[PDB]
């Protein structure tokens, strides 16, 4: 129940504004930078801010912080929600999110803001339906905002019907120091970019394990994900009853499921990590890498990320596989590999010096990453059976998906 | 070898904090860089560079050994890079001040009147409770001088040992006898300051 | 005596930074902070004296970038004032035409200007042309 | 400018009469106040194109509370567009109307307020229960006179659902600022509606369907298990604010829930996952589903007993973020992952936030005390952590040792010895005091404790009011359990607490301790070096009436703030 | 790549090298800096901070730094040991009492693993009276047989008289240059 | 801009 | 070709499941 949501800048300047209710004032965002000042010196600032007996609820963006001023007790995630498609229908309008475009597009931004919700209740959300009716270069309103089925547009026309899948793979992998897996969670993401004529209700089925169970087919390979997430688009209801993934795609690029469980599986890529630092004489870097992976599949783009000294310098890379680039802004050398094999074994040697005079602070120990991206293997082994389209005149559709898997929140902890 | 002029303009062209600090951790790199080969024909570029970092606020702890390297030097250009980091970086809290008691002992008997007062203006300003007890007997030496343009700076130096050593000031008192004479203003008043302060 | 002098601009960059007192470096950029915070947030009828710390916190800028001075309580106020003022027109005039932009080029020469000027936060030149000569005598060395 | 502006405005051309309106639009957006324009603009008010009436009453609402006197030149105009063919056009008017601030406005918009109720475009219908949302707001009483209640109430029981839900959202919001009397609550029927529009609601739509169940109360089984089932596939909802309306409309029905049934166990088991899925949120919404699962801990604990992995803050979480998850952690800990817990404390021990340290430890002592089992490990941990020559580090651990001598000192002397030459030479006052009362109350382990408190007796007259009162104490345990080494220890200490010491409360102590050793030194054992009793640690879980309350007003900003929802606005 | 022009280069001498001048207080350290480079044997105060020169001999410009061995500056030797290829070892013959201290210093600091490099370079300072020892009793109370992986020489050189300076640069040029 | 004004204005 | 796994046909629904 935000009183008003604003766009703010860098330097503090308010990029658009624009008051849904009218009970806060204008001039409180003024102080907001003030406060936020204040809270990033001592440490407490936080997004949602509070200006006296109205709180100013601000979400830092690429250029802005979306300041979002409230004063009753007004839904703290209804306005988070709101936020987060404001924020996705610029981006999905305006493909760069900086001051550039703020001032550029006023003139649509006013209308999209004045469309998208009024009296603090968003009213309008698809980025489809808002381009539609609200665009930079009036009709009445569509159908399909009034019609049950907002997220599919009825009369749409296509050449071909091809649908592109995406079965995005995200291996996150927390190893402490002690060299044990603490937070070892595999998140699937089912994105489908479907572009077919007409609105077809795709019928998503996969090798899961409640389905296969249910179907008493629980004996093979099922992906057994603990949070499943359905789009908007996907019925809820035929899900609650018998798995039943019956919804209509959108048109493009969209999230139809997003698998999430836990991985009780070794890592992909096994990194043990060597500090032979000297006390403020040189350091080294044992870093040995053994790719846990199957051997047919290879690791596309890995960049294994090792923290260097904050104060080293003059450094030396001694290793076999994949070339190691230290950069300065990052203070950390990335073990960058172009493709990584299966049962590969990379074995790395740093050596550096370190400046005579000790710091006066410590810098901490910030945990190493890495980047590898391994396509077309599919770790959690969730087969999909079939997709059902059908469409009411009848068609004959060819839906493609690829499998990728790439390292997420794969961090391990220094020594 | 990238001038100070440069970096101030590449500063002057970012625009986020992060941004900004990610250039000046990249220029403190490449200073540490060229700083752990010993180089000395760029040093003064790299030395301005450090003192804006420092200045705008980012770390020169490894920009210490550089600094006390180029006050023992023969430049005058890097002699006075060496005196603005001993000025700016150095203090009695910082403990790498203690090495530059010889070197100034060496500059203090320099012919030259410019590294001479570029070490008395650094010994002044940075003055330490050890430096003057090692230093106190020079300073005494050229309060007797007759340089007008170096009188002020002796009287400078003995208050600010005085100052930091009220126990040294016994040594002071002939020497600042028979001086309410001097024709130049700037001798006049080190002289009338001397005296106050005493 | 001067304890620090540091110019500072209306946007709150720093332009210029002299300490004749050593303290720490977390505790001196925390006093440069509450310096700039102070004279950030003051108002132009407030005479430019400032008592913080025991300290004659002096402030007047005669352009964007502004200039503080911290003395102890033994002299008068308007003795500082005017060895500000002296020292801004000895600045302009070994520069000509002192602008902002300058400032920031040539931190050397300013640097070494106020370090010619005054050492140790006392006043080292009372007269302005023998101090310009100096300072141009010692560029021209090299 | 303002000449020119003004005189491009009166002109009879279009394409003039667009850049002026373009020009006093990036006028207004850069900070320029152009209120006084508004009356110029009026007459080019009434245009054919679009977007120069958008923009027309973006400024007349922008400058209406500015300029009501000139907005009484609108009235017209409102009521003209009010009736155009166009849908756009009739939603944007409703807007405006509804937007601006004129008591006098709003007076004569009654009229195209009615017409538009009963508008049959669904986003005609939304627009008009804005405005009707609006007017009540700004004017209850006018609300009132219109009638309007009546048709915001039928409004949920037709189609549009998402102007149902419009609908529902305005009579609710209505209802918010209503005093309670005469309240839209629907019966069962209605519920079982909204709950078949809820499938067909949009996701805006689907939290106002959803805030209406919030209110409710159900009284039977059947009707709170045939909700629940309801709500259950809502949890499977991408938008994060509908899954946490139905996780409080799920908390909210757990209260008639019986524990009996299998539903309550089957909503509980379905639960895990979806704040699992709301852990893993946006760094925005990761406080808020903190606080959500705080919330609800207090209420269903059991419901996240397996739930610890996902506890863990990131090394890329926020600060807020890992504040939540290492208060989750210390409201979930637990001796099955007891060992995790002091792993993940001494791994969070290591960062360079000094309040995320401080936290840690005061998380670690929390759960040390909590649960007696791992008061060894705690112990070890503390050591740990004052060897690792920290100075925050070892104040904090000074803090928790002292803490924990006077909730488990039955096998606290074997620290002692460790803790008595532990570079005491800090000066923080509260593990000063923290030391001093470790030291007089374990004063039998340590053989130079009356040496240890000679260092601490040369500023006793000035080092603090309460570090003074624990030294005092400390002298006075140590003299009544060992006065051989410490008779004159006593009466130093007497001398300069009441001679040379002016405070009341400590001269008074002071006074009191010199009296009771002067009257009968053994019956100070018994007096002062009594066994005292367990301490009463403070509970940490919510009352029980603030914990119903809060499970009602979920997602909301008390919910966040943690303090009631009367006691937060204003 | 091309290596012409460092083929030219060393052609006419090309290497400089490096030395570092460590030792004990007033032990001739700066004394022998100062004939080392300019050749005569100069008075100077004790050395508080440190002496930095340079020497040219056999077309190599082995500079020279002179560490005093004061207790203020010796644990600044470190300083002077980035970016160090060399090491010169001043002792005092004549200075019983400060013999232990002198051993005491340089087996500190050849426990560095940064100094691991650089060969024993040890000279038989106070060669002007009758109590100074030979080139084997003091090593034998340095114990420099025990250095193991460490290039040490004995050489005796007298700041008055200057003799043995060029033994000792001669043995220090052989054990960092090994080239015709 | 602001910053190439002269200090003083002299 | 495209990096991260190349696209494959999908079916229509579990043919062995009736
Ligand atoms: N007369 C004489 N003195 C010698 C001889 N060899 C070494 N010395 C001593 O070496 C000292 C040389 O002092 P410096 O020139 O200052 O160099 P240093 O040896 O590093 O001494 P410090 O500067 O105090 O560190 C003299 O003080 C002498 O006492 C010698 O052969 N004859
Ligand atoms: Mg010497």
């Amino acid at each position: 129940s935000a009183s008003a949501v604003y766009v703010l800048d860098l330097k503090g300047k308010v990029l658009i504004c624009r008051n849904y209710r009218g009970d806060v004032d204008m001039s409180e965002v003024e102080h907001f930078m003030p406060i936020l000042m204040e809270k990033e010196e001592e440490g407490m600032l936080s997004p949602i801010l509070a200006h006296g007996g109205v709180r100013f609820m601000w979400i830092k963006h690429n250029n802005l912080y979306l300041v979002a001023t409230s004063k009753k007790n007004a839904c703290v995630s209804l306005v988070f929600s709101f936020l987060y498609k404001v924020v996705q229908v610029f981006s999905e309008y305006f493909k760069e999110l900086e001051e550039e475009s703020i001032r550029d597009n006023f003139v649509i931004i006013y209308e999209l803001l004045d469309e998208l919700m009024d009296f603090g209740y968003p009213q309008t959300t698809d980025s489809k339906i808002l381009q539609e009716y609200i665009t930079q270069e009036a009709p009445r309103p569509p159908a399909t905002v009034t019609n049950a089925v907002s997220w599919r547009s009825e009369g749409i026309k296509y050449r071909k019907n091809e649908v592109f899948l995406d079965v995005i793979e995200a291996v996150n992998l927390l190893v402490s120091a002690n060299g044990n897996v603490l937070r070892s969670e595999i998140v699937g993401s089912i994105k489908m970019r479907v572009f077919l004529s007409g609105m077809p209700e795709l019928r998503l089925g996969l090798n899961d394990k409640v389905l296969f169970d249910n179907t008493g087919r629980g004996k093979s390979k099922s992906v057994e994900l603990e949070d499943v997430k359905f789009h908007q688009c996907v019925r809820l209801s035929r899900f609650e009853n018998d798995r039943t993934i019956s919804f209509i795609p959108p048109d493009g690029e969209f999230e139809l499921m997003s698998y999430r469980l836990n991985t009780h599986v070794k890592p992909l890529i096994w990194i043990e990590s060597v500090i032979e630092k000297h006390s403020h004489s040189r350091i080294e870097y044992m870093v040995k890498a053994k790719s846990q992976f199957k051997r047919r599949s290879t690791a596309n783009n890995v960049e294994i990320h090792i923290p260097v000294p904050n104060d080293a310098d003059s450094p030396k890379f001694k290793t076999t596989v994949g070339s190691v680039k230290w950069v300065p802004e990052n203070s950390e050398i990335v073990w960058s590999v172009k493709s990584f094999p299966g049962g590969k074994e990379y074995l790395m040697r740093a050596h550096f010096g370190l400046p005579s005079v000790e710091a006066e602070d410590k810098e901490g120990k910030p945990p190493i990453s890495v980047k590898f991206e391994i396509p077309y293997f599919t770790t959690s082994g969730i087969q999909v059976r079939y997709l059902k389209i059908i469409e009411k005149s009848g068609y004959q559709a060819l839906p493609w998906v690829r499998y990728i898997t790439q390292n997420g929140d794969y961090q391990l902890r220094t020594q | 070898p990238i001038r100070l002029r440069e970096l101030i303009r590449t500063i002057r062209t970012a625009r986020t904090q992060a941004e900004e600090r990610e250039m000046i951790q990249k220029e403190c790199a490449a200073i540490r860089s060229s700083f752990r080969e010993e180089d000395n024909t760029y040093r003064c570029r790299n030395v301005a560079k450090l003192l804006y970092m420092h200045m705008l606020g980012y770390p020169a702890h490894f920009g210490q050994l550089e600094c006390l390297k180029l006050i023992a030097s023969q430049k005058f250009t890097d002699k006075r890079i060496g005196y603005l980091g001993a000025m700016l970086l150095l203090d009695e809290r910082q403990d790498v001040h203690l090495l530059m008691t010889n070197c100034i002992k060496n500059d203090l008997n320099h012919s030259t009147q410019f590294v001479q007062g570029l070490a008395l203006c650094t010994l002044g300003c940075m003055g330490s409770s050890e430096m003057c007890r090692d230093l106190a007997g020079e300073v005494e030496k050229l309060l007797k001088t007759s340089n007008s343009y170096l009188r002020k700076k002796a009287a400078l130096c003995a208050v600010h040992v005085i100052r930091k050593v009220p126990e040294l000031m016994e040594m002071f008192l002939p020497a600042t006898k028979n001086l309410l004479n001097e024709k130049n203003h700037g001798v006049l008043h080190t002289s009338v300051v001397l005296l106050t302060e005493m | 005596m001067i304890h620090f002098i540091l110019l500072f601009s209306r946007q709150g960059k720093l332009r210029l930074q002299k300490w004749y007192i050593t303290l720490p470096d977390k505790e001196r950029k925390k006093i440069t902070r509450e310096i700039v915070q102070i004279i950030l947030s003051r108002g132009h009828r407030t005479s430019s004296f400032v008592d913080w710390k025991e300290l004659k916190l002096v402030y007047k800028r005669y352009a964007s970038l502004y200039f503080c001075c911290a003395i102890e309580n033994q002299d008068n106020e308007l003795l500082t004032l005017e060895i500000v003022h002296r020292y801004v027109e000895l600045l302009d005039k070994y520069f000509g035409n002192v602008c902002e932009l300058d400032i920031i080029f040539n931190f050397e020469k300013a640097y070494f200007i106020l370090d010619e000027f005054i050492i140790g936060g006392e006043i080292q030149e009372t007269s302005k042309k023998i101090a310009v000569k100096a300072i141009e005598d010692s560029d021209m060395l090299q | 400018e303002i000449f020119e502006l003004k005189a491009e405005l009166n002109s009879d051309k279009k394409e003039k009469k667009k850049e002026a309106v373009k020009k006093v639009i990036a006028s207004m957006t850069v900070g320029k106040d152009v209120s006084a324009l508004f009356p110029d603009v009026v007459n080019c008010m009434q245009t054919d194109n679009l977007e120069l009436k958008k923009l027309v009453y973006l400024y007349l609402m922008n400058y209406a509370k500015s300029q009501p006197d000139m907005a009484i030149m609108a009235v017209n105009t409102f009521v003209k567009d009010c009736e155009d063919p166009n849908p756009l056009i009739r939603a944007l008017a409703v807007r405006t109307m509804g937007c601006i601030r004129v008591d006098k406005i709003t007076e004569y918009l009654c009229e195209p307020l009615r017409k538009c109720l009963k508008d049959e475009d669904p986003y005609v219908r939304k627009t008009a229960a804005v405005c009707v949302a609006k007017l009540h707001d700004i004017n209850a009483q006018l609300v009132e006179d219109q009638g309007f209640l009546d048709t915001l109430k039928d409004l949920i029981s037709d189609s549009n659902p998402m102007v149902v839900a419009n609908a529902v959202a305005a009579l609710s919001e209505i209802a918010e600022s209503h005093p309670s009397s005469n309240l839209l609550d629907l019966n069962p029927q209605s519920i079982n509606k909204l709950l078949t529009a809820l499938n067909e609601c949009t996701e805006w739509g689907q939290i106002f369907i959803l805030d209406c169940l919030a209110n409710y109360m159900p009284k039977d089984d059947r009707e709170a298990q045939s909700i629940c089932e309801r709500v259950t596939p809502r949890l499977s909802h991408a938008n994060s604010a509908v899954v946490l309306s139905a996780v409080k409309v799920l908390m909210k029905f757990m209260e008639m829930l019986s524990k009996d049934l299998d539903y309550y166990g089957t909503l509980l088991k379905k639960l895990a996952p979806p704040l699992v899925t709301l852990l893993s949120a946006e760094p925005e919404l990761q406080y808020v589903a903190l606080r959500n699962i705080n919330l609800i801990v207090q209420k269903r604990p059991e419901i996240l007993k397996h739930e610890m992995k996902v506890f863990f803050v990131k090394y890329n979480d926020p600060i807020y973020v890992k504040l939540e998850k290492l208060d989750i952690m210390i409201r979930l800990a637990s001796q099955a992952n007891i060992a995790q817990v002091l792993a993940e404390l001494r791994e969070y021990a290591t960062e360079v936030d000094v309040d995320f340290v401080r936290k840690a430890v005061r998380a670690i002592g929390r759960c040390a005390i909590k649960v007696e089992q791992s008061a060894e490990r705690c112990v070890s941990t503390l050591l740990d952590l004052i060897q690792t020559k920290v100075n925050y580090v070892v104040q904090e651990a000074i803090v928790v040792i002292k803490d924990i001598f006077r909730k488990y000192p039955n096998k606290y002397e074997s620290v002692i010895a460790t803790l008595c030459e532990n570079l005491d030479s800090l000066d923080e006052p509260e593990a000063r005091a923290a030391m001093i009362w470790i030291v007089g109350e374990y004063a039998e382990r340590i053989d130079n404790a009356d040496e240890l408190l000679e260092s601490f007796l040369e500023g006793f007259h000035d080092k603090s009011t309460q570090v003074q009162l624990q030294l005092l104490t400390a002298i006075v345990k140590l003299f009544l359990k060992k006065p051989t080494e410490t008779q004159e220890l006593v009466q130093q200490v007497l001398s300069l607490a009441t001679q040379d010491s002016d405070n009341p409360d400590l001269r008074d102590r002071g006074y009191i301790y010199w009296r009771l050793l002067s009257t009968d030194p053994v019956a100070a054992k018994e007096v002062v070096l009594a066994e005292k009793p367990l301490i009463s640690e403070e509970t940490d879980l919510i009352e029980p009436t603030l914990l119903d309350e809060l499970i009602c007003y979920i997602g909301t900003l008390a919910s966040v703030y943690h303090k009631p929802p009367s006691a937060f606005v204003e | 790549g091309n290596i012409f022009a460092n083929l030219f280069k060393g052609l006419f001498g090309k290497k400089e090298m490096r030395i570092l001048m460590v030792g004990l207080d007033a032990a001739g350290k700066t004394t022998i800096l100062y004939k080392l480079k300019l050749g005569e044997i100069v008075t100077t105060i004790p050395t508080i901070g440190f002496n930095v020169e340079t020497v040219e001999y056999k077309n190599i410009s082995f500079t020279v730094w002179d560490v005093g061995g004061q207790d203020k500056i010796r644990p600044l030797w470190r300083h002077y040991f980035q970016n160090t290829q060399g090491l010169i070892f001043v002792v005092d013959s004549n200075d019983r009492e400060r013999v232990n201290e002198a051993r005491e210093e340089l087996m500190r600091m050849l426990a560095e693993d940064e100094l691991r490099d650089a060969v024993l370079l040890v000279f038989a300072n106070k060669q002007d009276l009758p109590n100074a020892m030979n080139a084997a009793e003091i090593t034998d109370k340095l114990g420099l047989h025990s250095l193991r992986h460490r290039n040490w020489y004995i050489q005796a050189t007298c700041a008055t008289s200057g003799d043995g300076l060029y033994e000792g640069l001669d043995w220090l040029s052989n054990q960092l240059r090994n080239q015709k | 801009k602001g910053e190439n004004t002269s200090l003083l204005h002299p | 070709d495209r990096k991260g796994g190349s696209y494959s046909q999908a079916a229509g629904s579990d043919s062995a499941q009736s």
